[PDB]
C-alpha cells in the first residue's frame, strides 16, 4: 500500500537519471570546447570574438592634394 | 551624581507558578498555554513520532535485500547442480579485454 | 565605457580630426600621407589583433 | 548657493563624464575630464568652512597632476604614431603614463591619500558624488585601452590598493573615513580583472555603485558622520539601522548577498587563464574590509548603545525629505544573485 | 629591474656560491634602497645626518638578509647535491629572518621571520618548479 | 598552555597584531601634501624604471 | 579584453537586434519573472517600512506599481540575456565548423583497451 | 461569526497550499525529464494494448 | 524535492501574519508537519541516488540529516520561547526568521547537485547564525565569539572556492554525478598538494579538527539556546558531509596527505577529552567533547574505507542528537541559576528527580552505552581504524575511558551530592522542558531499533 500510495517504480528514476547525466555530459563537453574556442581566437584574432576597433578607411580623402606625391 | 548614567533597576525574574499553579511553562496566558501544550504533545508524540515510525517500519524493500538473497539462492543452485565455482575470481570475461601488445 | 552615440546617429563629433589623411581644408595633405593611406586600407575590417601582424 | 547654480554644476560634472564616455577622440576625452574638474571643484565647497576648502584644495592639486600626466601621454602616442584615436596606445612609455595618471585620477594605490581627507573634509551629499560618479570616466577609458596594458603595473597597483584599503580602513571611527578606504579596496578589485574581461569590471563597477549609494543614502537618511553619533539611531529609527546591518552584510561580500557575485565572477575568470595565487590573496586580504563592516555593524544596529535624554523631543517629529530610490537601491544591493546570470547582458 | 633578477637566476642552483650571494645581496640592497626612500618621503627624518643613517640602516639590514639567505641556500643545496628542492630555500629564508631578528634585537621577530621568509621562499621554489604564474599573462 | 595560550597565539593573535600594526602604520599620516607628493614623485621615478623599461 | 564589442555586424545601441526575433520569448511565468516580481514586491515593502506606514497594508497602488515596473525590466532582460548566449552558441559552433584541424575527432577506444592503474586503498 | 475565526485563522492554510504546490512543481521537473522514457537497454519494453506511456 | 522546500518558504509569511500570542503555537505545529513530510526520504535505493531534478538529489547519506535538520526546528522552536518572553513582538518574530531561514540553508545545502551551489548555501548558512548569536546571546564576549566564528570559517572557505571554480575549468563540471562517473587519479606534484589543501581545509575547520577549533567553545557557549543546539547538532556535520563528497576526486593523493590530519585528530581527541575532566563551566564541557566525537568522524572520513563511512555517519546522527539534548539540559539550570558555574548548584536529584533521570540518560548516551547508535558508528569507526593500523586501539581505546570518566563526572557534580543551602529558587520542572528532552531522547532509541536507516550509502 505504502508502495502504490508513496512512490513509483525504478524505471522512472532510472531513466530521469540517463536524462540528468546526459545534460550534464554535454553540458561539460560544450564548457571545455567554449574555454579552446576562446582561448585560439583570443591568440589568432580571425574568429567573431576578441576583434578590436582599427581605422575606419571610410575616413581617407581621395582628391587631388595641391601636389601630385600627396 | 557619583553615577555614570540613568539606567533601570536589574528587574526580578516572574515565576510562571505564582499566577497559575498549573502553567505547564508554555506561555502566560493560561488558555495559549494549554492549547500550546495540547499542541506540541499531539503533533509531536501522537503524529510525528508513532505514524512516522510505523510508516518508516514498513517501508518496500527499495533497497533490494530480498531480491539479492532470491537471485543468489539461483546462482548457487545452478552452479552447484552444474559442478561449477560458486564464485570466479573474473568479474569480466577475458576475452573482452585486450591487455598490451607487450610487457618487456 | 565606449558608447558610439556618433556612429549610431552619424553624427561625426570628433572623427574629423582623428586621422592625419582625412579631408584637410585646400586639400593640404599629410607629410605622410601615402603611408597612412597604405597602412589603413591593410588593416580595415580585419580586426586589430591581425592587423598588427 | 543658487539652486539652478547648483543644478548648472552637477549637469557640467554629468556632461564631462558623458563627453569622456562617447568621445573617439583623445583631445575630446582630455577636455572632458577637465570640464568634469572645473565643475566639480565648487560641488565640494557647496557648504564652505576651512576643511570642506582643504578638501577641494588638494582634491584640485591632484586631479590637475594626473590630467597634465594624461595629456603627456597623448602627445607622446601622438609622436611615435600620428593617431589621434582612443586604441592599442602604440608607445609602451605613453602607456605607463597613461596608467600612472588614470591611477592617480581613481585613487589606486599608492597614488591613495586623498581619497579619506577629500571625503572626511566634504559633506555627505559631495562623497556620494565623489565615491560614486567619479569613477566611470577613467575606468571607461582604462576599459578601452585594456588591450595594451601592462598586466604586472595594474595587478601590483590593484593588490595594493585592496592591501592598503583594508588596513586603512581598520583605523578608522568617521564614517566617511570608512567609506574612503572601502572605495580604495573595491577600486583595486575593478582593477584587478581588467586585462582578463572588461565585463567582469563593468559588472563589479555596478554592483559597487549600488551599494554605495544605499549606504550613503542610509547616512544621510540618519544624520550621522561617526561612530558615535551613528550608535544613537536605534533609539530614533530602528529599521534603519537593520538595513544598515543587512547592507554592510552585502557590502563585506556574504553569500547569498548581491556583493558575493562580482568577487565570485572575478575569480572565476582569473582561474580561467591561470592566474590562481592573485584571486586567493585578493579574498584574503578583503577579509579586513569585511572585519571592519562587522565593527560599524557590532557598533550600529547587533547591540543597544545608551542614549541621550533630548532624543524623546526627537520622537515627535518625523523626516521631512524622502529619497525615493532608496529601497530599491537596498533591495539590489541585498537580493540580486539568483539574479546572476543576466550578467551576459552588459557584453 | 629584472637585470638583477636574471643574474640570480642564471647561476644555476648549487654551483657558484659566491656569485650568487653577491646577485642576492643586490637584489637585498635594492630593496632596502627603496624602502628607505619612502620611509623618508613619508616619515621626515628632522636631519640630513639622520636621514642618511635610517637609509644605511635599512639598506645595511636587506643587504644582510639577502646575503645570508643566498649563501645559506647554495651551500646547503651544493651539500646535499639535492638541486630543484623546497628544503634548501626553506633553510635559506629562516636564516635571513634569523638574521633580520639579530638586526633588530628581538626574539619574537627572529623566529617569526625565520618561519615566514622560509615558507615564502619555499613556495616560491615550488612556483618556480612547477610554473606557478603571479601575473598570469591573459590567454582567455 | 596549549589551548589558552598558544594556539591562540599562533593563529589568531598573530594575526590581529599584524593587522593592528599594518592599520596603524598605513593610517598614521599627518595630512601634509609635501610627503606624500614626494612619495607621488618616487613612485613615479619607480614606474618608469621597473616596468617601463621592460618592455 | 573585450569579446563581442567588436563582433561584426552589432548596431552600438540597440539592446535587441532583429535576429533576437528569431527566439523563442521567455514564457510570462518564467521563474526569473517571478523572482523580479518578488524583488518588487520587497521593494515596496521596504518604502512602507522606511516611512513609517503599516508594511503590508499602506499603499497597494505603490506595491502593484513597483511589482509592475520590475516585471517590466525583467522581461527585456531576460530577452537580451538569452539572445547573448545565443549568439555565443552560434559562434562558437561555426569557428568550431571552421577549424577543423584544431579540433580532431580522435578514435573513440573501449575500457577493455585502455590500461588504469589500480591505486588500493588500504 | 466566522468572519472572525477566519481573520484569526486564515494563516493555517499556507503551509498545507506550499506542499501541494510543492508537488505539483515536483510533477513539472519530472515532465521534463522524458528523453529516455522507456528507451533504456535494461527496462525497454513493448507497450500494452491501451496504454500510451510506461511512467508520467 | 520542492514539496519540501515551499512549506518552509511559507513558514516565513505565516510567522510573520501570526497574531502576537500565537506565533509559537503555529511555528512549532508546522514545523512538525514538515518533519513528517520529510520522513518520506528515507526511502532509499541500492544503487543510485533519488535523482529529483537538474537541481536537486538525495542520497542514503544525505537523508538523515535533512530529517534531523526538519526534526530540530520545532526542538528550538520550543526551547527559544522560555528566555524571550520579555521580548517584544517583532524581535520574536525575527528571531523565528532566522531559525527559518537557518533550516531552509540547511535543507537546500543538503541536496545541492553541484558543488558550487553545495558552497554557496554552506557559506549563506553563516549570517543568521551570526545574528543570532551577537543578538540575543546573554553576555558580553559573544560579540568576541562572533568574530571568531566567522573568520575561521572564511579563512578556511575562501581557498575552497577557487579550487572549485578551478576544477570546472579542467573538467568542465561540478555535477556530482558527473564528477563520481568521469573521476580521475590525482598526481604527486606540489599543484595537487596545494589543490587537495584548498579542498579539504574548509571541511577541517567546520568540524573543527583540533588545533582549529577555538571558535567551537567561544561560539558554542555564548550563543543562546537555540544556537547552540543548530551548531553542535547540524552545522557541525557540513564539514562531515562535505569532506564525504569531496573525497571522491582526491585519491590516491590522500594516502600521502591525511598523516598529519590523521595524528592531530587522534592526539586530539586525547587532549580535548582531557580537557573536559577540568572545566568549571557547564556548556565549555559539552563543547570540548562535540570536538572529541567530530575528532572521530575526521579519522572516520580520512581512512576512507566503508565501515569508516558507516561508522562516520552513524556517529554524526547520534552527537547531533546527543549534544542537542545535553545543550538543553543545561539550559534547564542555567535559566533557574543563572550562571553557568558547575559547582554553584549541585545535588539536583534530591529537588528535580526527572530531570535527573533525563541526564542520565543524556550522560549514558554520550559514552556510547551499546547498543546504542553512538556505540555502533564508534565501533564501526574503531574496527576500521584498526584495519587501518593496529596501533591505533591504543589511542582509541584511551578516548573510550575518558570520555566516560567526565560524562560521568558532569553526572556527579551536578545531581548527586547535597543541594546548595542558599539556592532556594529551583522551582519544579515545567511540561515544556520534560517534553523538549522526550523528544530528544526517544528517536534516539527508535533509531538503535533500525540502523540501517543511518548507516549511510556505503551499506
Ligand atoms: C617623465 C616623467 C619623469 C619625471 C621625473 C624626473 C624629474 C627630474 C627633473 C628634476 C629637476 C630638479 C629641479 C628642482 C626640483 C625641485 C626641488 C625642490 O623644490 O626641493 C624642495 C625640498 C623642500 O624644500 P624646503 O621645505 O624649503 O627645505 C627643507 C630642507 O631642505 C630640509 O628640511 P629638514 O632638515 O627638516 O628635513 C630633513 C632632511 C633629510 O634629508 C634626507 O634624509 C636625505 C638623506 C638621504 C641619503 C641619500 C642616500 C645615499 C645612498 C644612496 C645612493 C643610491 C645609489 C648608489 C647605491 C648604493 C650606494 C652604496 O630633508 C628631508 O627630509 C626631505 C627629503 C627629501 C630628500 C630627497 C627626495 C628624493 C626622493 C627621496 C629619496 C630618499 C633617499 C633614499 C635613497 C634613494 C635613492 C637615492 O627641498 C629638499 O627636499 C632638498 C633639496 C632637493 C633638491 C635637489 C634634488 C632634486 C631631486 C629631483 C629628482 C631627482
Ligand atoms: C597542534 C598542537 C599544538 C601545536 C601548537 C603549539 C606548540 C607549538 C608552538 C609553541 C612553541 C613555539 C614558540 C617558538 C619560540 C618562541 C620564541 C618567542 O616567543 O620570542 C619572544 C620572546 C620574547 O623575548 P624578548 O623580549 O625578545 O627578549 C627577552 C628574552 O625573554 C630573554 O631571553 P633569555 O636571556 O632568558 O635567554 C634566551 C636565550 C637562552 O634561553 C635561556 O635562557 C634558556 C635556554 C633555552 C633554550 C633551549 C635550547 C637548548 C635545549 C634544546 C634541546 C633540543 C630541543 C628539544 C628536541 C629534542 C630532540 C630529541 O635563547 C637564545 O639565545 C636563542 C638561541 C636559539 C636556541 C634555541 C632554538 C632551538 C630551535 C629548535 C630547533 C628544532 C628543529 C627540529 C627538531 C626535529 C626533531 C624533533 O622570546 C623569549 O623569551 C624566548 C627565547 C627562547 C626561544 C627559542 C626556543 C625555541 C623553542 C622551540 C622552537 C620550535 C617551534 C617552532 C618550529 C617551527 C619553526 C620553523
Ligand atoms: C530565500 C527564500 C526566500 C526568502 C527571501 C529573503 C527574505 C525575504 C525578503 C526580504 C525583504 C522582505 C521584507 C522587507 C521589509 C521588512 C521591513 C520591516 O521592518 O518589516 C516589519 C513588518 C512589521 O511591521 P508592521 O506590521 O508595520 O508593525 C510592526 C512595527 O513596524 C514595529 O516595527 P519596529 O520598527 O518598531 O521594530 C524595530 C525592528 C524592525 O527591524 C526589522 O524589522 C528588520 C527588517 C529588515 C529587512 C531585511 C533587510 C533587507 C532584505 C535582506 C534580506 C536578507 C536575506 C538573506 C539571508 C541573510 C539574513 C539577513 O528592528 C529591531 O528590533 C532590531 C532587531 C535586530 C535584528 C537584526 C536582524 C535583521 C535582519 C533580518 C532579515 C531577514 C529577512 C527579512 C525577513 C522579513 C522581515 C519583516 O513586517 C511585516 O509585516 C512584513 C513581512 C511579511 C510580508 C510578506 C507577507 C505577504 C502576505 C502573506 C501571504 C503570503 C503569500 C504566499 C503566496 C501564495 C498564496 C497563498
Ligand atoms: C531491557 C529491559 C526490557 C524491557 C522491555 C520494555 C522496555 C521499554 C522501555 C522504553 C524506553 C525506556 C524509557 C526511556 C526514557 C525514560 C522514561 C522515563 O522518564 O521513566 C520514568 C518512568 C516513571 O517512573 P518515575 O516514578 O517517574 O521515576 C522517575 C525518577 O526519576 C526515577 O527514575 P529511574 O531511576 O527509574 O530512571 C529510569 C531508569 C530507566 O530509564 C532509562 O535509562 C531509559 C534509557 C535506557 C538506557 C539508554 C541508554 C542506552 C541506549 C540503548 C538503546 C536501546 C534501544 C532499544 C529500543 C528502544 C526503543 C525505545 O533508569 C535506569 O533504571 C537505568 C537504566 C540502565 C539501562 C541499561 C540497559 C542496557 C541495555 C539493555 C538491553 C537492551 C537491548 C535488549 C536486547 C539485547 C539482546 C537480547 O519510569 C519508567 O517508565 C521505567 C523506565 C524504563 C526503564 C527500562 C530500561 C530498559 C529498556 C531500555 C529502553 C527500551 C528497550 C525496549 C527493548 C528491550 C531493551
Ligand atoms: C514510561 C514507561 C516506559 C516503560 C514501559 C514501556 C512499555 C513497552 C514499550 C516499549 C516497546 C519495546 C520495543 C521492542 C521492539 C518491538 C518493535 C520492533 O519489532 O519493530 C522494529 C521496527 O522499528 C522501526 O523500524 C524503527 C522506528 C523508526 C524510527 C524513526 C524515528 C521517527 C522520526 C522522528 C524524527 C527523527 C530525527 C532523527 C533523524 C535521523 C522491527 O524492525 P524490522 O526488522 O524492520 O521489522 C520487520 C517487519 N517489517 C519490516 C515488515 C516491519
Ligand atoms: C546590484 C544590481 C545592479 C543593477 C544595475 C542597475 C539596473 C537598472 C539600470 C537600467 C539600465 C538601462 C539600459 C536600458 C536602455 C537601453 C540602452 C542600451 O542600448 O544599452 C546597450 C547595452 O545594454 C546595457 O548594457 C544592459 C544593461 C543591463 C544591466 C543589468 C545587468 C546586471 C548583472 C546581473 C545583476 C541582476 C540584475 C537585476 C535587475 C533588477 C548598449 O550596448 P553597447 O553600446 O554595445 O555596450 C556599451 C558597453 N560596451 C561597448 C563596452 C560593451
Ligand atoms: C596578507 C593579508 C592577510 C589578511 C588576513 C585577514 C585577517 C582576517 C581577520 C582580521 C582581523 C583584524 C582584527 C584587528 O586587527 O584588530 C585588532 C583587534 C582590536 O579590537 P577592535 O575591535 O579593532 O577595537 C575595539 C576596541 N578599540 O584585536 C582583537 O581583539 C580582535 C579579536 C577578533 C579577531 C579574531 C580573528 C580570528 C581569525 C583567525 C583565523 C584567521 C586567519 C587569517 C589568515 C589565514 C592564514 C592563510
Ligand atoms: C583558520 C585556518 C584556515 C586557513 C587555511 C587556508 C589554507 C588553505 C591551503 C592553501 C590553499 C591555496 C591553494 C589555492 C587553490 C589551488 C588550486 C590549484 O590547483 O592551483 C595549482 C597551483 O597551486 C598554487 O598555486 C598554490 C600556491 C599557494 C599560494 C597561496 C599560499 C597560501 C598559504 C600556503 C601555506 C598554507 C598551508 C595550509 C595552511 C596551514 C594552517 C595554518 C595548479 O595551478 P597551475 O598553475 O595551473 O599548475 C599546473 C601548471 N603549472
Amino acid at each position: 500500500w505504502i508502495a502504490r500510495t508513496f512512490y513509483d517504480g525504478p524505471e522512472k528514476n532510472y531513466e530521469k537519471t540517463m536524462a540528468i547525466l546526459q545534460i550534464e555530459a554535454e553540458k561539460a563537453e560544450l564548457r571545455l570546447k567554449e574555454l579552446e574556442v576562446r582561448r585560439l581566437m583570443r591568440a589568432r584574432g580571425d574568429g567573431p570574438w576578441y576583434q578590436y576597433p582599427t581605422i575606419d578607411k571610410a575616413l581617407i580623402d581621395h582628391s587631388p592634394k595641391t601636389t601630385p606625391d600627396n | 551624581p557619583t553615577i555614570r548614567l540613568q539606567e533601570d533597576p536589574d528587574p526580578e525574574d516572574e515565576n510562571l507558578y505564582e499566577k497559575n499553579p498549573d502553567s505547564h511553562g508554555y506561555d502566560k496566558d493560561p488558555i495559549v498555554d494549554l492549547w500550546n501544550m495540547r499542541v506540541v504533545f499531539f503533533f509531536g508524540f501522537s503524529i510525528v513520532l508513532v505514524l512516522g515510525s510505523t510508516f518508516v517500519a514498513y517501508l518496500p524493500d527499495y533497497r533490494m535485500q530480498e531480491w539479492a538473497r532470491r537471485e543468489a539462492e539461483r546462482l548457487v543452485k545452478y552452479r552447484e547442480a552444474n559442478g561449477l565455482p560458486l564464485m570466479e575470481s573474473n568479474c569480466f570475461d577475458p576475452n573482452k579485454i585486450q591487455l598490451p601488445e607487450d610487457e618487456d | 565605457p565606449f558608447f558610439d552615440v556618433q556612429k549610431r546617429l552619424g553624427l561625426d563629433l570628433d572623427r574629423w580630426m582623428t586621422i592625419q589623411s582625412a579631408e584637410q581644408p585646400h586639400k593640404i595633405p599629410g607629410r605622410c600621407h601615402a603611408f597612412e593611406k597604405e597602412w589603413i586600407e591593410c588593416a580595415h575590417g580585419i580586426g586589430g589583433i591581425r592587423a598588427e601582424k | 548657493m543658487n539652486p539652478i547654480i547648483y543644478t548648472t554644476l552637477i549637469m557640467t560634472v554629468m556632461s564631462g563624464t558623458m563627453l569622456v564616455m562617447i568621445s573617439s577622440h583623445w583631445l575630446l576625452i582630455w577636455i572632458g575630464f577637465e570640464m568634469n574638474l572645473l565643475a566639480m571643484i565648487p560641488v565640494l565647497m557647496k557648504n564652505f568652512n576651512p576643511r570642506a576648502t582643504e578638501a577641494a584644495t588638494k582634491y584640485f592639486l591632484t586631479q590637475a597632476t594626473a590630467s597634465m600626466m594624461l595629456m603627456m601621454a597623448i602627445i607622446i602616442n601622438l609622436l611615435y604614431s600620428g593617431q589621434w584615436t582612443i586604441t592599442k596606445m602604440f608607445n609602451p612609455v605613453a602607456m605607463t603614463m597613461m596608467t600612472m595618471a588614470l591611477a592617480m585620477k581613481l585613487g589606486l594605490s599608492p597614488f591613495h591619500f586623498w581619497v579619506p581627507e577629500v571625503t572626511q573634509g566634504i559633506s555627505l551629499q559631495a562623497g556620494l558624488l565623489l565615491l560614486t560618479w567619479q569613477k566611470l570616466a577613467p575606468l571607461s577609458v582604462l576599459c578601452q585601452i585594456s588591450q595594451s596594458i601592462n598586466p604586472n603595473l595594474m595587478l601590483t597597483m590593484a593588490m595594493l590598493s585592496i592591501l592598503i584599503g583594508g588596513w586603512g580602513g581598520l583605523n578608522q571611527t568617521q564614517l566617511r573615513k570608512i567609506m574612503a578606504y572601502s572605495s580604495i579596496a573595491h577600486m583595486g578589485w575593478m582593477t584587478a580583472v581588467l586585462p582578463y574581461n572588461t565585463t567582469m569590471t563593468i559588472l563589479n563597477l555596478l554592483i559597487y555603485i549600488t551599494m554605495t549609494l544605499a549606504m550613503f543614502m542610509l547616512l544621510i537618511h540618519s544624520s550621522a558622520t561617526t561612530t558615535l553619533s551613528l550608535s544613537h539611531t536605534w533609539n530614533k529609527m530602528p529599521v534603519i539601522t537593520s538595513l544598515m546591518m543587512v547592507t554592510l552584510l552585502s557590502m563585506g561580500g556574504l553569500p547569498p548577498l548581491s556583493g558575493f557575485m562580482p568577487k565570485w565572477m572575478i575569480i572565476q575568470e582569473m582561474t580561467k587563464n591561470e592566474s590562481i595565487i592573485m584571486p586567493t590573496l585578493m579574498a584574503m586580504t578583503a577579509l579586513l574590509n569585511l572585519y571592519f563592516y562587522m565593527r560599524l555593524a557590532y557598533s550600529s544596529s547587533l547591540t543597544m548603545f545608551p542614549s541621550t535624554n533630548n532624543m524623546k523631543m526627537k520622537w515627535q517629529f518625523e523626516h521631512t525629505k524622502q529619497m525615493k530610490l532608496l529601497p530599491t537601491m537596498i533591495v539590489l544591493s541585498t537580493l540580486v544573485l539568483p539574479m546572476t546570470p543576466a550578467l551576459s547582458s552588459l557584453n | 629591474a629584472k637585470t638583477l633578477l636574471h643574474k640570480y637566476s642564471d647561476i644555476p642552483e648549487g654551483t657558484e656560491c659566491h656569485r650568487k650571494a653577491y646577485a642576492s645581496t643586490s637584489i637585498g640592497g635594492a630593496t632596502g634602497l627603496i624602502v628607505s626612500a619612502y620611509s623618508i618621503a613619508l616619515k621626515p627624518p628632522a636631519s640630513f645626518l639622520e636621514g642618511v643613517a635610517r637609509t644605511g640602516r635599512y639598506t645595511f639590514t636587506s643587504a644582510a638578509i639577502g646575503a645570508i639567505f643566498g649563501l645559506t641556500s647554495c651551500i646547503s643545496a651544493q651539500v646535499r647535491e639535492k638541486p630543484d628542492d623546497p628544503l634548501n630555500y626553506f633553510i635559506g629564508g629562516c636564516a635571513g629572518g634569523l638574521t633580520l631578528g639579530a638586526r633588530t634585537r628581538s626574539y619574537g621577530i627572529g623566529a617569526a621571520a625565520c618561519a615566514y621568509m622560509g615558507l615564502t621562499a619555499a613556495l616560491v621554489k615550488m612556483g618556480q618548479l612547477e610554473g606557478w604564474q603571479v601575473f598570469a599573462e591573459p590567454k582567455v | 598552555l596549549l589551548d589558552l595560550i598558544w594556539l591562540e597565539t599562533i593563529l589568531p593573535k598573530t594575526t590581529s597584531f599584524i593587522q593592528m600594526k599594518m592599520s596603524i602604520m598605513v593610517s598614521n599620516q599627518k595630512g601634509l601634501i609635501k610627503l606624500y607628493f614626494l612619495s607621488f614623485l618616487i613612485t613615479i621615478m619607480i614606474s618608469m624604471t621597473l616596468f617601463n623599461y621592460h618592455e | 579584453m573585450t569579446m563581442m564589442s567588436g563582433r561584426p555586424g552589432r548596431v552600438p545601441l540597440q539592446f535587441l537586434p532583429n535576429e533576437a526575433r528569431s527566439l523563442p520569448p521567455p514564457k510570462l511565468t518564467d521563474p526569473r519573472l517571478v523572482y523580479m516580481g518578488f524583488l518588487g514586491y520587497c521593494s515596496g515593502l521596504i518604502d512602507n517600512a522606511i516611512r513609517r506606514r503599516p508594511v503590508v497594508s499602506a499603499g497597494l497602488h505603490r506595491q502593484l506599481l513597483y511589482v509592475t515596473s520590475f516585471v517590466f525590466f525583467g522581461y527585456y532582460l531576460l530577452k537580451r540575456q538569452d539572445y547573448m548566449y545565443a549568439l555565443r552558441d552560434h559562434d562558437m559552433f561555426a569557428y568550431v565548423k571552421s577549424h577543423p584541424e584544431d579540433f580532431p575527432e580522435k578514435d573513440k577506444k573501449t575500457y577493455g583497451e585502455i590500461l588504469e592503474e589500480f591505486h588500493p586503498v588500504r | 461569526n466566522v468572519l472572525q475565526i477566519v481573520r484569526d485563522h486564515w494563516v493555517h492554510i499556507l503551509v498545507p497550499v506550499g506542499f501541494v504546490f510543492g508537488c505539483y512543481l515536483d510533477r513539472r521537473s519530472d515532465e521534463k525529464l522524458t528523453a529516455f522514457r522507456n528507451k533504456s537497454l535494461l527496462f525497454k519494453r513493448e507497450l500494452r494494448p491501451n496504454e500510451e506511456v510506461t511512467w508520467k | 524535492m520542492l514539496k519540501i522546500i515551499i512549506p518552509t518558504t511559507m513558514l516565513l509569511p505565516m510567522t510573520w501574519m501570526s497574531k502576537h500570542n500565537m506565533i509559537w503555537i503555529n511555528a512549532t505545529v508546522h514545523s512538525l508537519l514538515i518533519s513528517l513530510i520529510s520522513l518520506s526520504l528515507l526511502n532509499q535505493l541500492g544503487e543510485n541516488s533519488l535523482n529529483f531534478s537538474l537541481t536537486f538529489f538525495s542520497d542514503s547519506l544525505s537523508a538523515p540529516l535533512l530529517v534531523l535538520t526538519t526534526w530540530l526546528l520545532p526542538l528550538m522552536l520550543m526551547a527559544s520561547q522560555s528566555h524571550l518572553s520579555k521580548e517584544t513582538t517583532t524581535r520574536k518574530k525575527l528571531y523565528i526568521t532566522m531559525l527559518i531561514l537557518l533550516q531552509l540553508f540547511l535543507i537546500m545545502t543538503f541536496t545541492a547537485t553541484e558543488l558550487i551551489l553545495f558552497y554557496i548555501l554552506f557559506e549563506a548558512t553563516l549570517v543568521p547564525t551570526l545574528i543570532i548569536i551577537t543578538r540575543w546571546g546573554n553576555q558580553t564576549e559573544r560579540l568576541n565569539a562572533g568574530l571568531y566564528f566567522l573568520f575561521y570559517t572564511l579563512a578556511g572557505s575562501l581557498p575552497l572556492l577557487v579550487a572549485l571554480v578551478y576544477i570546472q575549468n579542467t573538467t568542465g563540471s561540478l555535477n556530482f554525478l558527473i564528477i563520481h562517473y568521469w573521476s580521475h587519479p590525482l598526481s604527486n606534484s606540489w599543484s595537487n598538494i596545494f589543490m587537495w589543501l584548498a579542498c579539504i581545509m574548509a571541511f577541517m575547520v567546520k568540524m573543527p579538527l583540533y588545533g582549529l577549533h577555538l571558535w567551537l567553545p567561544k561560539a558554542h557557549v555564548e550563543a543562546p539556546i537555540a544556537g547552540s543546539m543548530v551548531l553542535a547538532a547540524v552545522l557541525l556535520k557540513l564539514g562531515g558531509y562535505g569532506m564525504m563528497r569531496i573525497t571522491t576526486i582526491l585519491n590516491p593523493l590522500t594516502n600521502y596527505m591525511a598523516y598529519p590530519f590523521l595524528m592531530l585528530s587522534m592526539w586530539g581527541m586525547i587532549m580535548t577529552s582531557s580537557i573536559c575532566l577540568r572545566q568549571t563551566d557547564l556548556k565549555s564541557l559539552i563543547a570540548y567533547s562535540s570536538v572529541s566525537h567530530m575528532a572521530l568522524v575526521i579519522v572516520a572520513i580520512m581512512i576512507q574505507t566503508p565501515w569508516s563511512f558507516m561508522g562516520a555517519t552513524a556517529l554524526m546522527i547520534a552527537h547531533g542528537l546527543t549534544s542537542s539534548m545535553l545543550f538543553c539540559l543545561a539550559n534547564t539550570n542555567y535559566e533557574r541559576v543563572h550562571s553557568r558555574t558547575m559547582i554553584l548548584a549541585r545535588g539536583l536529584q534530591t529537588l528535580l528527580p526527572l530531570m535527573a533521570t533525563w541526564w542520565l540518560v543524556a550522560s549514558l548516551t554520550n559514552l556510547a552505552l551499546p547498543p546504542s547508535i553512538n556505540l555502533i558508528g564508534e565501533l564501526f569507526i574503531i574496527t576500521a581504524s584498526f584495519s587501518w593500523s593496529n596501533i591505533t586501539i591504543i589511542l582509541m581505546g584511551m578516548n573510550m575511558m575518558i570520555t566516560a570518566l567526565y560524562s560521568l563526572y558532569m553526572l556527579i557534580t551536578t545531581q548527586r551530592g547535597k543541594y546548595t543551602h542558599h539556592i532556594n529558587n529551583i522551582k519544579p520542572s515545567f511540561t515544556r522542558e520534560n517534553a523538549l528532552m522526550a523528544l530528544h531522547i526517544l528517536p534516539l532509541l527508535l533509531l538503535t531499533l533500525n540502523p540501517k536507516m543511518i548507516l549511510g550509502p556505503l551499506y
